[PDB]
């Protein structure tokens, strides 16, 4: 019944309209009470409420961007399109689709969240390279692969070995923004050196905004 | 709805079940100022009534007959004879936004006088005094239709109550409307006392081999006497027949001679209450 | 304004009460209240939804009510498991505002030493301009430490102010961190220290 | 949808005799090899009743007697229908029938039998009918011309939906149903009887039961009644709205009853025998 | 209004003729037992005549 999935650009323009769909099933617009609404929060910050679409096509919005806040519905389609005009280069944050399913329960069911930022740096293409150990790689047994990959954007990326096969143990652990402009992120998955060469590690790079599917193989090189 | 839009969902042809519904213990009250809240679930009815309106935590004693009220005394009044029964429960679980819930209606605002079960859709404007409107939201002349708004974190008072009326009127023609009438297991060979929807007494249960009509239910004798019955629940044929009874009489010799007796019950195989039959 | 406490951390299996401010006036009557708990890196849990009663979903020990003004979910027997962040939310008279939150920890956990492992790149992405000397620095549960380096020369930044703030199944943060360096020197350079200090670890 | 659609050219109607018929059972009590007797209101053995002709002949002559007339209802009517092709398929009472007394609906076309107690306003002469469809090549329902100004309904008893042939066939009676449309103390009982009969032009003598169909708790006063007969309207034949209507062969023995006292005889199985009117010749009482 | 009288609603069943009920426990109404304490179908036996 929980089939929330939410869609948008992550990296748009200063003052420009953000678009967020956010497609679910089961439950719909029509029972008294049920209302889906989007919440804003900062990556590391507290939440906010902005929209909120409820069974009666009311558009209530918050009095804080009251004047650039604007949401609409689709009953037919099951996507809820939340238009945020005039988008502030402070309005960078993780948006949250939720439904308000009655006036007690306070937002029973809760999305992923997509990460959206604004500026005017365009996007950049992927660095996927693996990590094979070195003859100085050995420090106390630790020598696990690596996809790291950097030069690019938009941040919100995902690694999925073997198109999600191979994801038993992944601990990849993304960063923040450099001092250059650039992030950059490695895969700490717990693989050790000795089952390295008889299996296949091959990490599908996933960006959103690019949409560019580069796929690389691991193998251990030598010098 | 809204007390200024009150529908009536009359049904006839009904078995109401009112115990499940004060067994429930769900809503708010279910005091109702009519008859007693026993004893209704036999009384047989020709029809019921249904309303629906919403009013404020403030004013859900303004559905008593006997009772005034600004949002009452123009929206829905009460009958001077209510019999029936008034049920409310808390509705704000889902009919309550945020800002205010301007969905429902009210009207607060009348020059003429409201009546008993009179549903008007007047929506024209209000003087509030002797100088003409012609059309204007200005000074003496106010719009009755105002927005009735539903804070979700507000006072009991504020919070939205949804509100039905069970009028139990009685007219002329024969009562239809009226609940459920419990039965019991089925006994065989013994005389028990019965509870059959047309016949009621006492006599044997048991079976036979004569077949009733498909339409027909009971079944008399010659001399207007009952026979044989059909059970309501599974369609068979159950041959009532009156238990053992008869006439104790008490042979005995000259009390100077001896004092035994020896009891006589007339006309029974005495195998139900020195036996020689 | 549903103001919280930073971080009020306590020994496990303790009944640590969470609090917010009052929610004067432009909050009507504070009837609805809705503790979350939101874990790093995914969606937050709804814990509490009335003032005392808990939904079915995550139907545990999490129980809570409000005296007068304020609420507090106070978890007494599953308490020693994992830690999130807290966020009491309402209704407002014409809004709904979230307030602040607490990050609330689980004080007390035996350290005993990080990991210092050195990832030279392979003959992969050396050629492409693109050469990094990344360095892992996991095994640690208090936070995310900060990471020095001491390679001979100065201690240099060159992008290492992320310390990765993202916990794993086992609960620990990890504070790796990289390196941008010229396109092309392999062999002048040496084993650049990635000694990370710790807490109750210096080594 | 009311037009008058008369086109009738009347005579003065005759009247047959009633052969033993008109009983039903007064109640639900079984009883074997008993002449319990009571106070009903059974039709009266030889009897005047009115006879009805809905005949159109189309020899060298012929006649288009369509005869759907109003009649005082005082106690009950005991009716029949000695049809071959389902004409008489409607039955609406009242007292004043114009928007001002709860009506009825009693109709079933070719689906079922509809008890809608509704207080519409039908016109003064609705009828219904079906198309001999050239394109279709069958007899399916078109027309449900019979009320216009559509109210609010009290009760709804829709039976089991079904489906007829509706072949407007000429040759030999094989079908009888009776009904008495009797109402006292507010309740609606129907009864209802299948026979098979192979007749003319004459009411079938002998003896025949009444089983109750259902038994409707609604109390309205019936002062009136009204028929609703089939049009089994063709494109063969020439005409227009109004005159271009082909009556089928029907015919409706409807009867008044009043109080009187009879002498039911019930079998051994259960059922009704032979009956005395107990108000006839001298040997009956 | 003189609350000093009042009388009493309802009882578990009819009172004998000349018969004394000065009780105190409330009417168990519904299934759910009352355990002496006070709410839904569970309303005191007497009341003010106002
Ligand atoms: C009534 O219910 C019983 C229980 O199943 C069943 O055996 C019987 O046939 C029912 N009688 C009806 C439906 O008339
Ligand atoms: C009394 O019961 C016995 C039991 O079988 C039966 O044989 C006997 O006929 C009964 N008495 C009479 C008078 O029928
Ligand atoms: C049919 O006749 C009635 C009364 O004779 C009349 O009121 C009605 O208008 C007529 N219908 C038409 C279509 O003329
Ligand atoms: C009464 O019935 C007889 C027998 O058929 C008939 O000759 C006579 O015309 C009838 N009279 C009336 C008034 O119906
Ligand atoms: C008869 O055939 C026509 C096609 O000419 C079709 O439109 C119609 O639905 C069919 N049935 C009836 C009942 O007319
Ligand atoms: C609804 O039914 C009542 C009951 O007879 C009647 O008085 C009223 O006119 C009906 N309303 C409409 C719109 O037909
Ligand atoms: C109609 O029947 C009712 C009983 O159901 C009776 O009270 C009333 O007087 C009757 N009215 C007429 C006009 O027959
Ligand atoms: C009575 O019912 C029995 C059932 O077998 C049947 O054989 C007999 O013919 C019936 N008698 C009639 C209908 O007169």
């Amino acid at each position: 019944q929980v089939t929330l999935r939410e869609s948008g650009p992550t990296l748009v323009k200063p003052k420009q309209t953000l678009t967020l769909t956010c497609t679910f099933s089961g439950f719909s617009l029509s029972t008294p009470g049920g209302g889906v609404g989007w919440i804003r929060q900062p990556p590391g910050k507290a939440l906010e409420w902005l929209a909120l679409i409820y069974w009666d096509d009311d558009k209530r919005y918050s009095p804080s961007l009251k004047s650039s806040l604007t949401i609409t519905k689709d009953t037919s389609k099951n996507q809820v399109v939340l238009t945020m005009t005039n988008m502030d280069p402070v309005d960078t944050a993780t948006y949250y689709c939720a439904r308000l399913t009655a006036a007690d329960t306070i937002f029973d069911c809760w999305g992923q969240g997509t990460l959206v930022t604004v500026s005017s740096a365009s996007t950049k293409g992927p660095s996927v390279f693996p990590l094979a150990p070195s003859s100085k790689s050995t420090s106390g047994g630790t020598a696990a692969l690596g996809c790291l990959v950097k030069d690019y954007f938009p941040e919100p990326v995902t690694v999925s070995w073997n198109s999600g096969a191979l994801t038993s143990g992944v601990h990849t652990f993304p960063a923040v923004l450099q001092s250059s402009g650039l992030y950059s992120l490695s895969s700490v998955v717990t693989v050790p050196s000795s089952s390295l060469g008889t299996q296949t590690y091959i990490c599908n790079v996933n960006h959103k905004p690019s949409n560019t599917k580069v796929d690389k193989r691991v193998e251990p090189k030598s010098c | 709805a809204s007390v200024y839009a009150w529908n009536r969902k009359r049904i006839s042809n009904c078995v109401a079940d009112y115990s499940v519904l004060y067994n429930s213990a769900s809503f708010s009250t279910f005091k109702c100022y009519g008859v007693s809240p026993t004893k209704l679930n036999d009384l047989c009815f020709t029809n019921v009534y249904a309303d629906s309106f919403v009013i404020r935590g403030d004013e859900v004693r303004q559905i008593a007959p006997g009772q005034t009220g600004k949002i009452a005394d123009y929206n829905y009044k009460l009958p001077d004879d209510f019999t029936g029964c008034v049920i409310a429960w808390n509705s704000n679980n889902l009919d309550s936004k945020v800002g205010g819930n301007y969905n429902y209606l009210y009207r607060l605002f009348r020059k003429s006088n409201l009546k008993p079960f009179e549903r008007d859709i007047s929506t024209e404007i209000y003087q509030a005094g002797s100088t003409p409107c012609n059309g204007v939201e200005g000074f003496n002349c106010y719009f009755p239709l105002q927005s009735y708004g539903f804070q979700p974190t507000n006072g009991v008072g504020y919070q939205p109550y949804r509100v039905v009326v069970l009028s139990f009127e009685l007219l002329h023609a024969p009562a239809t409307v009226c609940g459920p009438k419990k039965s019991t297991n089925l006994v065989k060979n013994k005389c028990v006392n019965f509870n059959f929807n047309g016949l009621t007494g006492t006599g044997v249960l048991t079976e036979s081999n004569k077949k009733f009509l498909p339409f027909q239910q009971f079944g008399r004798d010659i001399a207007d006497t009952t026979d044989a019955v059909r059970d309501p629940q599974t369609l068979e044929i159950l041959d009532i027949t009156p238990c053992s009874f008869g006439g104790v009489s008490v042979i005995t010799p000259g009390t100077n001679t001896s004092n035994q007796v020896a009891v006589l019950y007339q006309d029974v195989n005495c195998t139900e209450v020195n036996v020689f039959q | 304004a549903l103001t919280q406490p930073a971080s009020v951390s306590g020994s496990p299996g303790l009944s640590i009460t969470i609090s917010c401010t009052a929610t004067s006036s432009d909050v009507g009557a504070y009837n609805y209240v809705s503790w979350y708990q939101q874990h790093p890196g995914q969606a937050p849990k709804l814990m509490i939804y009335d003032v005392s009663k808990r939904p079915s979903g995550v139907s545990n020990r999490f129980s809570g009510s409000k005296s007068a003004n304020t609420a507090s979910l106070t978890i007494s027997g599953l308490q020693a498991e994992d830690e999130a962040d807290y966020y009491c939310s309402s209704y407002t008279t014409t809004s709904v505002v979230f307030g602040g939150g607490t990050k609330l920890t689980v004080l007390g956990q035996p350290k005993a030493a990080p990991s210092v492992t050195l990832f030279p790149p392979s003959s992969e992405e050396l050629q492409a301009n693109k050469a990094t000397l990344v360095c892992l620095i996991s095994d640690f549960y208090p936070g995310a430490v900060t990471v020095a380096w001491k390679a001979d020369s100065s201690p240099v930044k060159a992008g290492v102010e992320t310390t990765t703030p993202s916990k794993q199944s086992n609960n620990k943060y990890a504070a790796s961190s990289y390196l941008s360096l010229t396109p092309e020197q392999w062999k002048s350079h040496r084993s650049y220290s990635c000694q990370v200090t710790h807490e109750g670890s210096t080594v | 949808q009311c037009v008058n659609l008369t086109t009738r050219t009347q005579l003065p109607p005759a009247y047959t005799n009633s052969f033993t018929r008109g009983v039903y059972y007064p109640d639900k009590v079984f009883r074997s090899s008993v002449l319990h007797s009571t106070q009903d209101l059974f039709l009266p053995f030889f009897s005047n009743v009115t006879w009805f002709h809905a005949i159109h002949v189309s020899g060298t002559n012929g006649t288009k007697r369509f005869d759907n007339p109003v009649l005082p209802f005082n106690d009950g009517v005991y009716f029949a229908s000695t049809e071959k092709s389902n004409i008489i398929r409607g039955w609406i009472f009242g007292t004043t029938l114009d928007s001002k007394t709860q009506s009825l609906l009693i109709v079933n076309n070719a689906t079922n039998v509809v008890i809608k107690v509704c207080e519409f306003q039908f016109c003064n002469d609705p009828f219904l009918g079906v198309y001999y469809h050239k394109n279709n090549k069958s007899w399916m329902e078109s027309e449900f011309r019979v009320y216009s100004s559509a109210n609010n309904c009290t009760f709804e008893y829709v039976s089991q939906p079904f489906l007829m042939d509706l072949e407007g066939k000429q040759g030999n009676f094989k079908n009888l149903r009776e009904f008495v449309f009797k109402n006292i103390d507010g309740y609606f009982k129907i009864y209802s009887k299948h026979t098979p009969i192979n007749l003319v032009r004459d009411l079938p003598q002998g003896f025949s039961a009444l089983e109750p169909l259902v038994d409707l708790p609604i109390g309205i006063n019936i002062t009136r009644f009204q028929t609703l007969l089939a049009l089994h309207r063709s494109y063969l034949t020439p005409g227009d709205s109004s005159s271009g209507w082909t009556a089928g062969a029907a015919a409706y023995y409807v009867g008044y009853l009043q109080p009187r006292t009879f002498l039911l005889k019930y079998n051994e199985n259960g059922t009704i025998t032979d009956a005395v009117d107990c108000a006839l010749d001298p040997l009956s009482e």
